[PDB]
DNA sequence: CACGTTGATTTTT
DNA sequence: ACAACAATCAACGTGA
């Protein structure tokens, strides 16, 4: 499979984009009770339930923008450090501090997911997200849990007074589904294997990573196109129609329904579509990417090339 | 003023008739707000597939079930009068039910626009409202003689 | 002629058909002498005046103002205005600074007067704007801050001298620049924003040229 | 459908406009958290609520003037590059630098959306646009979300002391609607397919496009006319009055109300109207334009001839 | 209405003024951020706030002289080209170059709005216009908006260096209203329909038409007259006093307040007033004129007659 | 009323009556104007239908449940040993409620005309001037008290 | 008064 | 980047 797709990508990163988008269409299913918050409450929004049918107003959870890009991004940086292409020690020439004046201006993270410093310059991200919405209503997709913080003595008292360290937190339930489209602008084959690698290889999301927030990203399709397809919300609304407003159904059924909705929607977009990897061809592509990421020599080669390509981009078009 | 000044009483003053944690214990925010916490959870946790009065009567069913876990020092309607259990328990249950008429038909139904999202982005804030209101009443009632 | 041949001219074409536009601008408001010096710098594609230009264009402003009370007051005010912020901020001209870096406190004073609603008091503007000056100064490097860089005196007294130096400058902007000169009207300040800025850059360079001589 | 409209367009770009305006009436529906800003807050202004019945003042959001011509323009340029009509490499004969001296002055962006720098002169935009306003009130249409930047250690205090970078930003909610009338002055048929292309094919708006700000452009009419029709604010105010201010309505009913307000407003405008494509004629127009943009052999011909026309305009009337 | 109004006009254009002014009383309401500038800032002037009661000084915005006649003039010219009565191609016998030699000296623009370049003399504008003033103060009536221009790569750097392409511009807020009287001398009835057509059919005014500056002209009266009525500033100072400076009133109440102050002022003018079209008679006449400008036969006939009238004036008294 | 202008000195003195830190500690800007930062957050965040006193109880609790999260060195009421600790709070929460009425009435209502868009555009100035007024008063007080 | 007719200067770091 | 304007405002001679 991947042997054919090498022909669709740029041979080196271009100066300006030239409409070679790849779109990853995936459902992000919750395991282990996520927290997506900003101001101490779960993020929720009133929304239209569907498109054509199901016109009623509905509160749904939102995975607000950075909360789905930055777990992916940091899991990529971790792999670059593990393969030894970048370093965390401040004595090294290939250091890459995450967000600060010390941040690199030439590693794959910086050139794909973008950076700003001020002095050195800046680089707009080549990977495009948006905030993602629960397919179900919030009322049936959350629960709030109490937490307490006693002494090692097994009590809330140390002098016969109470310490009063008790509060509650609002948690997303398991099997709650966020449909998402992630998009990549004018990447190389190696830049594709890196960001796709992140989507598959990142498992923990949102607040309290140490304790919660594991998610099962099922990739539903990959679509190569001259331009941008539907929003996360338009996919969520189209999928609530096809799900008949009756979301209490299996994960494999929801994944195949999303493949059918994605293809029904793609035919209504004013974009050329060079390839549409869905169904058995995507299970063949996913397996050929899993082979790359399990094989030590091959992963080092691919991602090593990327470092060169991003170094070339940096020295020829980027922050020099 | 009346239509939401009376709510700035009733949001705590209608639960003070059945629940009072003594503020001198310096108890948690969670421990003071316990009636309202379990009302706002009942109100966020279900769609309109049943009536506002059904939401009131089931929510009354939650608080009368939950407060059997709290120690009896919390319940003035049991402490402050001496009368048979099945009658003080009916006085408790109907005091809980009128508190949820405020919570459902005025606090949710009018002040939170009647829409669960506009409650949900506010639940910490209207909790901090009840937190101050409970102290504003109780610390005056205790200390105004100084 | 030496002001018209700086601005409203081309190197082979003196454009004497525009001398009536150059004189009417000089007479209407004396700070236009510095607005024209900046246009000449723009044509000549030179980023800063020579040391000679900083005293030439000032002796011209003092010459054309000589008989007029409101012009001599505005030319004395634009010097005083900069001589006040130069008590708490000094970018060294040797480092080849930008016109913006020279005008950091005056640009943040004027933007405050112009951005607030017209209802708010002079004594509120003085406090909000001095907050923005304190906030800006603390983001520059320590060598630019004459009161704080001088380690000789106790830290709360450096803070106390900074706060009262920022307050007296902001009081001159809101009372005398805006309230008296610009009639307390933001429209009349908006027309002048450009020539007040040009006049303050020439004032800053003159105060610096005078300091570097007399410090001997 | 498109086979009948080819009669109404100019056969090549005219020197001076001869009053052949195409107007695109559309609703820009928010999909995910746009940031429409200048000077660091969501741009907002006071307006009358609606024209005649609801006459109270109402603060509404403003999608300021360029914020809806640039995403369209840049999605158009990327297609010209994708078809190979223009290029990004500084050595090529067909380079078009954005915002610079090295603008082409003879490609479709340059002729249709205009240019200004350098000796070869300027050209006024043939796409006409105005700032667009929220149908609803600002207080009902925005939320502010706080954000932070931990060190990759997963802490806020790498020095043993906090970064203190915690801030917030104001975002427009989903399903917020901006009524808009784009306009096009004396184009060719291929110029119409290019501009209608951009409006239908561009998807991202405002700040933080790589993270946020997807939108759904529902074109509700195309009106061919002898002159200028109503302002965006007048369409916003007429539509608010028509809905009686109860704006919590399905997306399709809002598009059907906009279509029936626009036809009643057009009947009160002193312009001869050659054509009024609404309803089923617009559904059948847009599916035919989709089937240009979904097909390579047709698109490359059409946008190719636009190159010629615009190159010809440049060499006969324009920058030479 | 038009059947009676016809009697007031002259049967053909005279060489000398024969009294016979028609005065178009308007409010021009801002709809989308106009820029009215000369010398790089919004034009403003200090004025007394109102005639009798509120006698304090105030700065108000100035829609300076030609900013309210060039939009009218050019919109009439593109209609003359649309109707085919004039052309923009060199080597056509009905060419009319705007503001050059090769001006027609026979078309309705040349006669009604005047000419002064080259041989064959000069002609005074029969439309008399004046600079208009904002009813409110500058401080309540404007805002400054930052604009920037990044590279197409989405950042302010192309080689690590900054672009620094950042500036402010001031724009007049929506709902800001400019009271004005346009005056037409010695017209034929068809000449009145042309000028009145320009006033109802134009909709953009300021700088940056392509992006900004839509306005709504509400004609509040038409007054047939033996000579000049009041200045724009005087109608403004009367209207501010009648509102007491309480200017946050809806446009319907503001157009009804302008109607009563204009009639109060007209009864204090040393001017015989033959006809005073206001209110219910004016919203009759405005519809009878919309019925001309929406009808292809009626407009061609009328404006074609005007062409003959203006070509006969040209051969009899004008440029021969 | 004339309170449509000149507010900031009254606004800062009203919270300096219950919260302080000395500039000899060299604290962050965010920590000086903490009381005002919680007030402006409460005003701008909650629904536009809610009336003055409902904003006041909420805003009062929204900063009371935050000022007790740090050292008593910063609280110039609760440290006064001259009064019994339960009555120190009776003075304290009535000081919070009068600071909170001047921000909901004078600041938001009069100075910003009650419009959240106007307040949001000017929020950083309304902050920076209260930070400056606080330093100005604190470093004045240490002169006259000696 | 009423017809008709058509050439010239030298230059502003 | 780049324009600061553009035109027009007799002087005779000859015959009736």
């Amino acid at each position: 499979m991947l042997d054919s797709l090498k022909s669709q990508f740029q041979p080196s990163f271009p100066r300006l984009a030239s409409g070679h988008y790849v779109h990853f269409l995936m459902l992000r299913h919750s395991q282990s009770f996520p927290v997506f918050q900003t101001d101490g409450v779960l993020n929720t929004t009133r929304t239209q339930a569907g498109l054509l049918e199901k016109t009623d107003q509905l509160s749904r959870l939102v995975m607000f923008k950075r909360k789905q890009t930055t777990p992916e991004r940091l899991a990529g940086r971790e792999l670059l450090r593990n393969l030894g292409l970048t370093s965390a020690d401040k004595s090294a020439k290939n250091l890459c501090e995450y967000n600060g004046e010390g941040s690199c201006k030439q590693c794959p993270d910086c050139i794909l997911y973008g950076f700003a410093i001020g002095d050195s310059g800046s680089e707009r991200s080549k990977v495009y997200s948006d905030s993602a919405f629960s397919l179900g209503a919030y009322e049936q997709s959350h629960r709030s849990f109490t937490f307490n913080a006693p002494f090692e003595g097994g009590t809330m008292s140390e002098a016969g007074v109470m310490r009063s360290a008790i509060n509650e937190l609002d948690h997303i339930l398991p099997e709650v589904t966020f449909p998402t489209v992630e998009s990549l602008r004018d990447a190389t084959y190696e830049g594709f294997i890196y960001v796709l690698g992140n989507l598959l290889r990142t498992k923990r999301y949102g607040a309290q990573e140490s304790r919660t927030g594991t998610m099962k990203n099922h990739l539903v399709g990959i679509v190569f196109a001259d331009g941008e397809i539907f929003s996360n919300l338009h996919l969520t609304q189209a999928l609530y129609d096809q799900m008949g407003g009756e979301l209490n159904k299996p994960i494999s059924e929801l994944c195949e329904t999303a493949a059918t909705v994605a293809q029904d929607l793609l035919n209504k977009e004013p974009v050329r579509k060079s390839e549409l990897i869905f169904g058995a061809h995507l299970d063949t592509l996913l397996q050929e990417v899993n082979d790359i990421y399990q094989n030590d020599a091959e992963l080092t080669k691919l991602l090593g090339s990327l470092y060169q390509q991003t170094q070339d981009y940096a020295t020829e078009f980027g922050a020099l | 003023m009346t239509e939401k000044l009376k709510l700035t009483k009733r949001l705590v003053e209608e639960y003070r008739r059945f629940y009072q944690v003594e503020l001198s214990k310096k108890p948690s925010t969670h421990a003071i707000l316990l009636p309202l916490s379990k009302a706002l959870e009942q109100i966020l946790s279900v769609p309109d597939d049943w009536d506002e009065e059904e939401l009131i009567l089931q929510g009354s069913g939650q608080l009368q079930a939950a407060l059997d876990r709290q120690e009896v020092y919390t319940r003035p309607i049991i402490k402050d009068k001496s009368v048979a259990y099945e009658t003080r328990q009916l006085q408790e249950l109907e005091a809980i039910q009128i508190f949820m008429t405020t919570c459902v038909r005025d606090l949710f139904g009018e002040m939170c626009k009647g829409d669960r999202a506009i409650l949900q982005e506010q639940r910490n804030r209207i909790k901090s409202g009840a937190e101050f209101a409970y102290r504003l009443l109780a610390l005056e009632a205790q200390q105004n003689q100084n | 002629y030496t002001l018209h041949l700086a601005a409203r001219s081309s190197p082979p074409k003196a454009r004497w058909q525009d001398l009536p536009k150059t004189v009417q601008e000089v007479m209407t408001d004396v700070l236009n002498v510095f607005a024209l010096a900046e246009q000449g710098l723009r044509r000549e594609k030179r980023d800063r005046p020579y040391e000679s230009e900083v005293t030439e264009y000032w002796q011209f402003a003092e010459l054309f103002s000589q008989g007029n009370i409101v012009m001599t007051e505005k030319l004395k005010l634009t010097k005083r205005l900069v001589e006040e912020y130069r008590r708490f901020y000094q970018v060294e001209l040797s480092k080849k600074p930008s016109t913006h870096a020279i005008l950091l406190p005056l640009s943040k004073a004027l933007e405050q007067i112009l951005s607030v609603p017209d209802d708010w008091d002079e004594e509120e503007l003085i406090l909000q704007g001095s907050g923005q000056l304190q906030a800006a100064l603390d983001r520059q490097e320590v060598y630019t801050r004459p009161i704080i860089k001088d380690k000789s005196v106790a830290y709360e007294t450096r803070q106390l001298q900074e706060l009262e130096a920022i307050q007296i400058f902001m009081t001159t902007c809101v009372r005398d620049l805006f309230g008296e000169m610009c009639k307390g009207d933001r429209a009349i300040l908006q027309e002048q924003r450009n020539r007040i800025k040009s006049g303050a850059e020439f004032a800053y360079r003159l105060l610096a040229l005078e300091a570097q001589q007399n410090q001997n």
